[PDB]
């Protein structure tokens, strides 16, 4: 079960600035001093 | 895929002779540039020149290497 | 139906001698038990006996088009056979739709 | 869509060139001749100084016609135009070329022979 | 033309007035100085 | 009334861009550099360095 | 250092493209041509390894190109280097502007 | 002769391969252009001429 | 299967290299890393006098 | 069979271009030893310049 709230006084919501976050491992195998690029779906920086 | 390519074995014979061909003329390259001379002279073991300093580019003992002292650095600098 | 960490043979599968049709591109029945596959999975339906010719990679048609679309990398294999005495009886059996 | 100075005979409704390209129409409204040409030229390039120098770079473009400056080789973009001369590095094209100079940014001008 | 399929034309690094003026440099040092100034120092 | 302590959340929307990826010998990631958000950025992925 | 540099990548780059053309699939419903004979009868693949053997003779044509290229230059240098060590080593080159 | 006889007998092997080019199907069904043709119908022997 | 020295995240189950071949991959059970190595090299030569 | 015909093209076109890159080149190279020679001063070798 649920109740309902009332009508009070709420602020509106913000926006910041990511800074190199949501990066994450795109697939399970290793990879060692190797520099390669992928195609998924990403967070971008500085968005 | 072996027996489909007895219909490409024609192509893969010029390929392995390209390459045979590059291979042996890569060889070759090195003969026409340093065996100029069919004698091995030995660096005396007097250094005196009348002044000049030979130590930078004739190899010293100190090393197991053959290599000068810039020839090292040489060797060093590109991977 | 989605068969995973489970153990599935196919000889068993062949050797009925009841099925009236068998179009089945995944392997040769020699082998296609000696290598391995990720995922079997199974869509089982009903169809006319006019119909089973249009289920084939690269046809047209009413069903084939309209209910279950072939790829034409279809290694999907299709098993069909007749079982028109337990689906099907007298005044008319109209349980199935398309 | 230019306006030609070409007229067509009145018989023909396209036109072609050397190359056989058809570069040639005619309007069926009241009969005037224009060119076509396509719009998109050549591609984009990036100058950068180098690393450990800076971190701004320099957006060029190849045959797009257009902070901004409108060089022989396309727009240069992001780098400042400079009247001196002096030698450079960078090569962009067409005796113009690119340089980290004096704070400090990039710069274009005229290589110095 | 031939630029209008994609197929550019990429302009030369030195156009032909800098070359122009390499060949007057080179053709004024040559009366100049003769050899000394592809060697060195420009004599007279 | 009510109490909810302190709390910040941020709640941000995946896109599908390439991004370069850096491994080192242990092999997690380092750094990672996008190829649409700065013409600089885009050169580093382009030579793979 | 450039010219003894760019042998060596120009090698390296060319010999990783000869890895990354078999991650393709040249029209092909796979890249490996495993796969497709596993989950496919071989009177019915006989396509899709054909199209392989082609996209693959044709990739190792054109890396010969270049190789053939490369070799060609290199033995232009070769011979520049041949006459740089017989004319400014061995004796003194009376050729201005050459040693 | 070294450099005299490569430089004919590569010639001459590059001569003699586009022959042996000829004898192979090249993943068709027959060497020779006019088997197919003599055999089969031009409209569905195409692909093998192609 | 050589005994390697490099110890993978425990979350990876394959292992590649530069040049992007699966030479290293850990065991399910005994979470083992044995790299890959292939045994085929290079043809033969026939020295004739 | 329209992206196999566009692109033999291609490389057919690129094949020439390397070659004439080539020869271009090596005319270049005969013409800046022309020019370290016959105009930076006196050649010896007769018949050359
Ligand atoms: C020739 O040059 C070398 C330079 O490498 C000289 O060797 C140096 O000599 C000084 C003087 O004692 C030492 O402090 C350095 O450590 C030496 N460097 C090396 C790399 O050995 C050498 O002495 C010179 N010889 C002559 C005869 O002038
Ligand atoms: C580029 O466009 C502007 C305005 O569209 C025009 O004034 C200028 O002449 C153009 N440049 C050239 C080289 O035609
Ligand atoms: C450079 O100097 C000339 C001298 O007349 C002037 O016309 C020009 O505007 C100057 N360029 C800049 C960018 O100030
Ligand atoms: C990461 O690598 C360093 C070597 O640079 C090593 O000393 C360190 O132990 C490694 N980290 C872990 C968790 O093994």
């Amino acid at each position: 079960q649920c109740v309902n709230l009332t009508t009070r006084t709420q602020l509106p919501p913000a926006y910041t600035n990511s800074f190199t976050r949501g990066v994450y491992y795109p697939d399970k195998v290793f990879r060692s001093s190797v520099l390669h690029s992928t195609q998924d779906l990403f967070l971008p920086f500085f968005s | 895929c072996s027996n489909l390519l007895l219909q490409y074995g024609s192509f893969c014979t010029q390929l392995n002779r390209a390459l045979t061909g590059i291979a042996v003329e890569q060889d070759k390259n090195t003969q026409e540039v340093f065996a100029q001379v069919k004698q091995i002279y030995k660096t005396p073991p007097i250094k005196d020149f009348g002044g000049f300093n030979f130590s930078q580019i004739l190899p010293d003992p100190s090393k197991p290497s053959k290599r000068s002292p810039i020839e090292d650095l040489l060797f060093n600098k590109v991977t | 139906k989605r068969i995973s960490n489970c153990v599935a043979d196919y000889s068993v599968l062949y050797n009925s001698a009841s099925f009236s049709t068998f179009k089945c591109y995944g392997v040769s029945p020699t082998k296609l038990n000696d290598l391995c596959f990720t995922n079997v999975y199974a869509d089982s339906f009903v169809i006319r006996g006019d119909e089973v010719r249009q289920i084939a990679p690269g046809q047209t048609g009413k069903i084939a088009d309209y209910n279950y679309k072939l790829p034409d990398d279809f290694t999907g294999c299709v098993i069909a056979w007749n079982s028109n005495n337990l689906d099907s009886k007298v005044g008319g059996n109209y349980n199935y739709l398309y | 869509l230019t306006e030609s100075n070409k007229k067509f005979l009145p018989f023909q409704q396209f036109g072609r060139d050397i190359a056989d390209t058809t570069d040639a129409v005619r309007d069926p409204q009241t009969l005037e001749i224009l060119d076509i040409t396509p719009c998109s030229f050549g591609g984009v390039s990036v100058i950068t100084p180098g690393t450990n120098t800076s971190n701004q770079v320099a957006v060029l473009y190849q045959d797009v016609n257009c902070n901004v400056f409108q060089t022989r080789a396309g727009c240069l973009i992001g780098a400042e135009h400079v009247n001196n001369s002096y030698e450079c590095d960078i090569p962009i094209g067409a005796g113009i070329c690119a340089s980290y100079q004096t704070s400090q940014s990039i710069i274009a001008y005229t290589m110095s022979l | 033309a031939q630029k209008f399929n994609g197929l550019t034309v990429l302009p030369p690094l030195l156009t032909d007035e800098m070359i122009a003026q390499y060949t007057s440099a080179l053709l004024a040092g040559t009366i100049t100085s003769g050899w000394t100034f592809g060697a060195g120092p420009a004599l007279q | 009334g009510w109490t909810a302590g302190a709390a910040a959340y941020y709640v941000g929307y995946l896109q599908p861009r390439t991004f370069l990826l850096k491994y080192n010998e242990n092999g997690t990631i380092t750094d990672a550099v996008d190829c649409a958000l700065d013409p600089l950025s885009e050169t580093k992925c382009t030579l793979k360095s | 250092l450039g010219k003894l540099q760019d042998v060596v990548n120009q090698n390296a780059q060319a010999l990783n493209t000869l890895v990354k053309q078999l991650s393709s699939n040249f029209g092909a419903i796979s890249s490996v041509l495993n796969d497709i004979l596993s989950r496919l009868d071989p009177p019915e693949a006989e396509v899709q390894i054909d199209r392989l053997i082609t996209g693959r003779l044709q990739s190792l044509q054109t890396y010969v190109t270049q190789q053939l290229i490369r070799a060609a230059e290199i033995r232009a240098s070769a011979n520049l280097a041949a006459t740089k060590m017989s004319e400014c080593v061995l004796g003194q080159s009376k050729r201005v502007d050459f040693c």
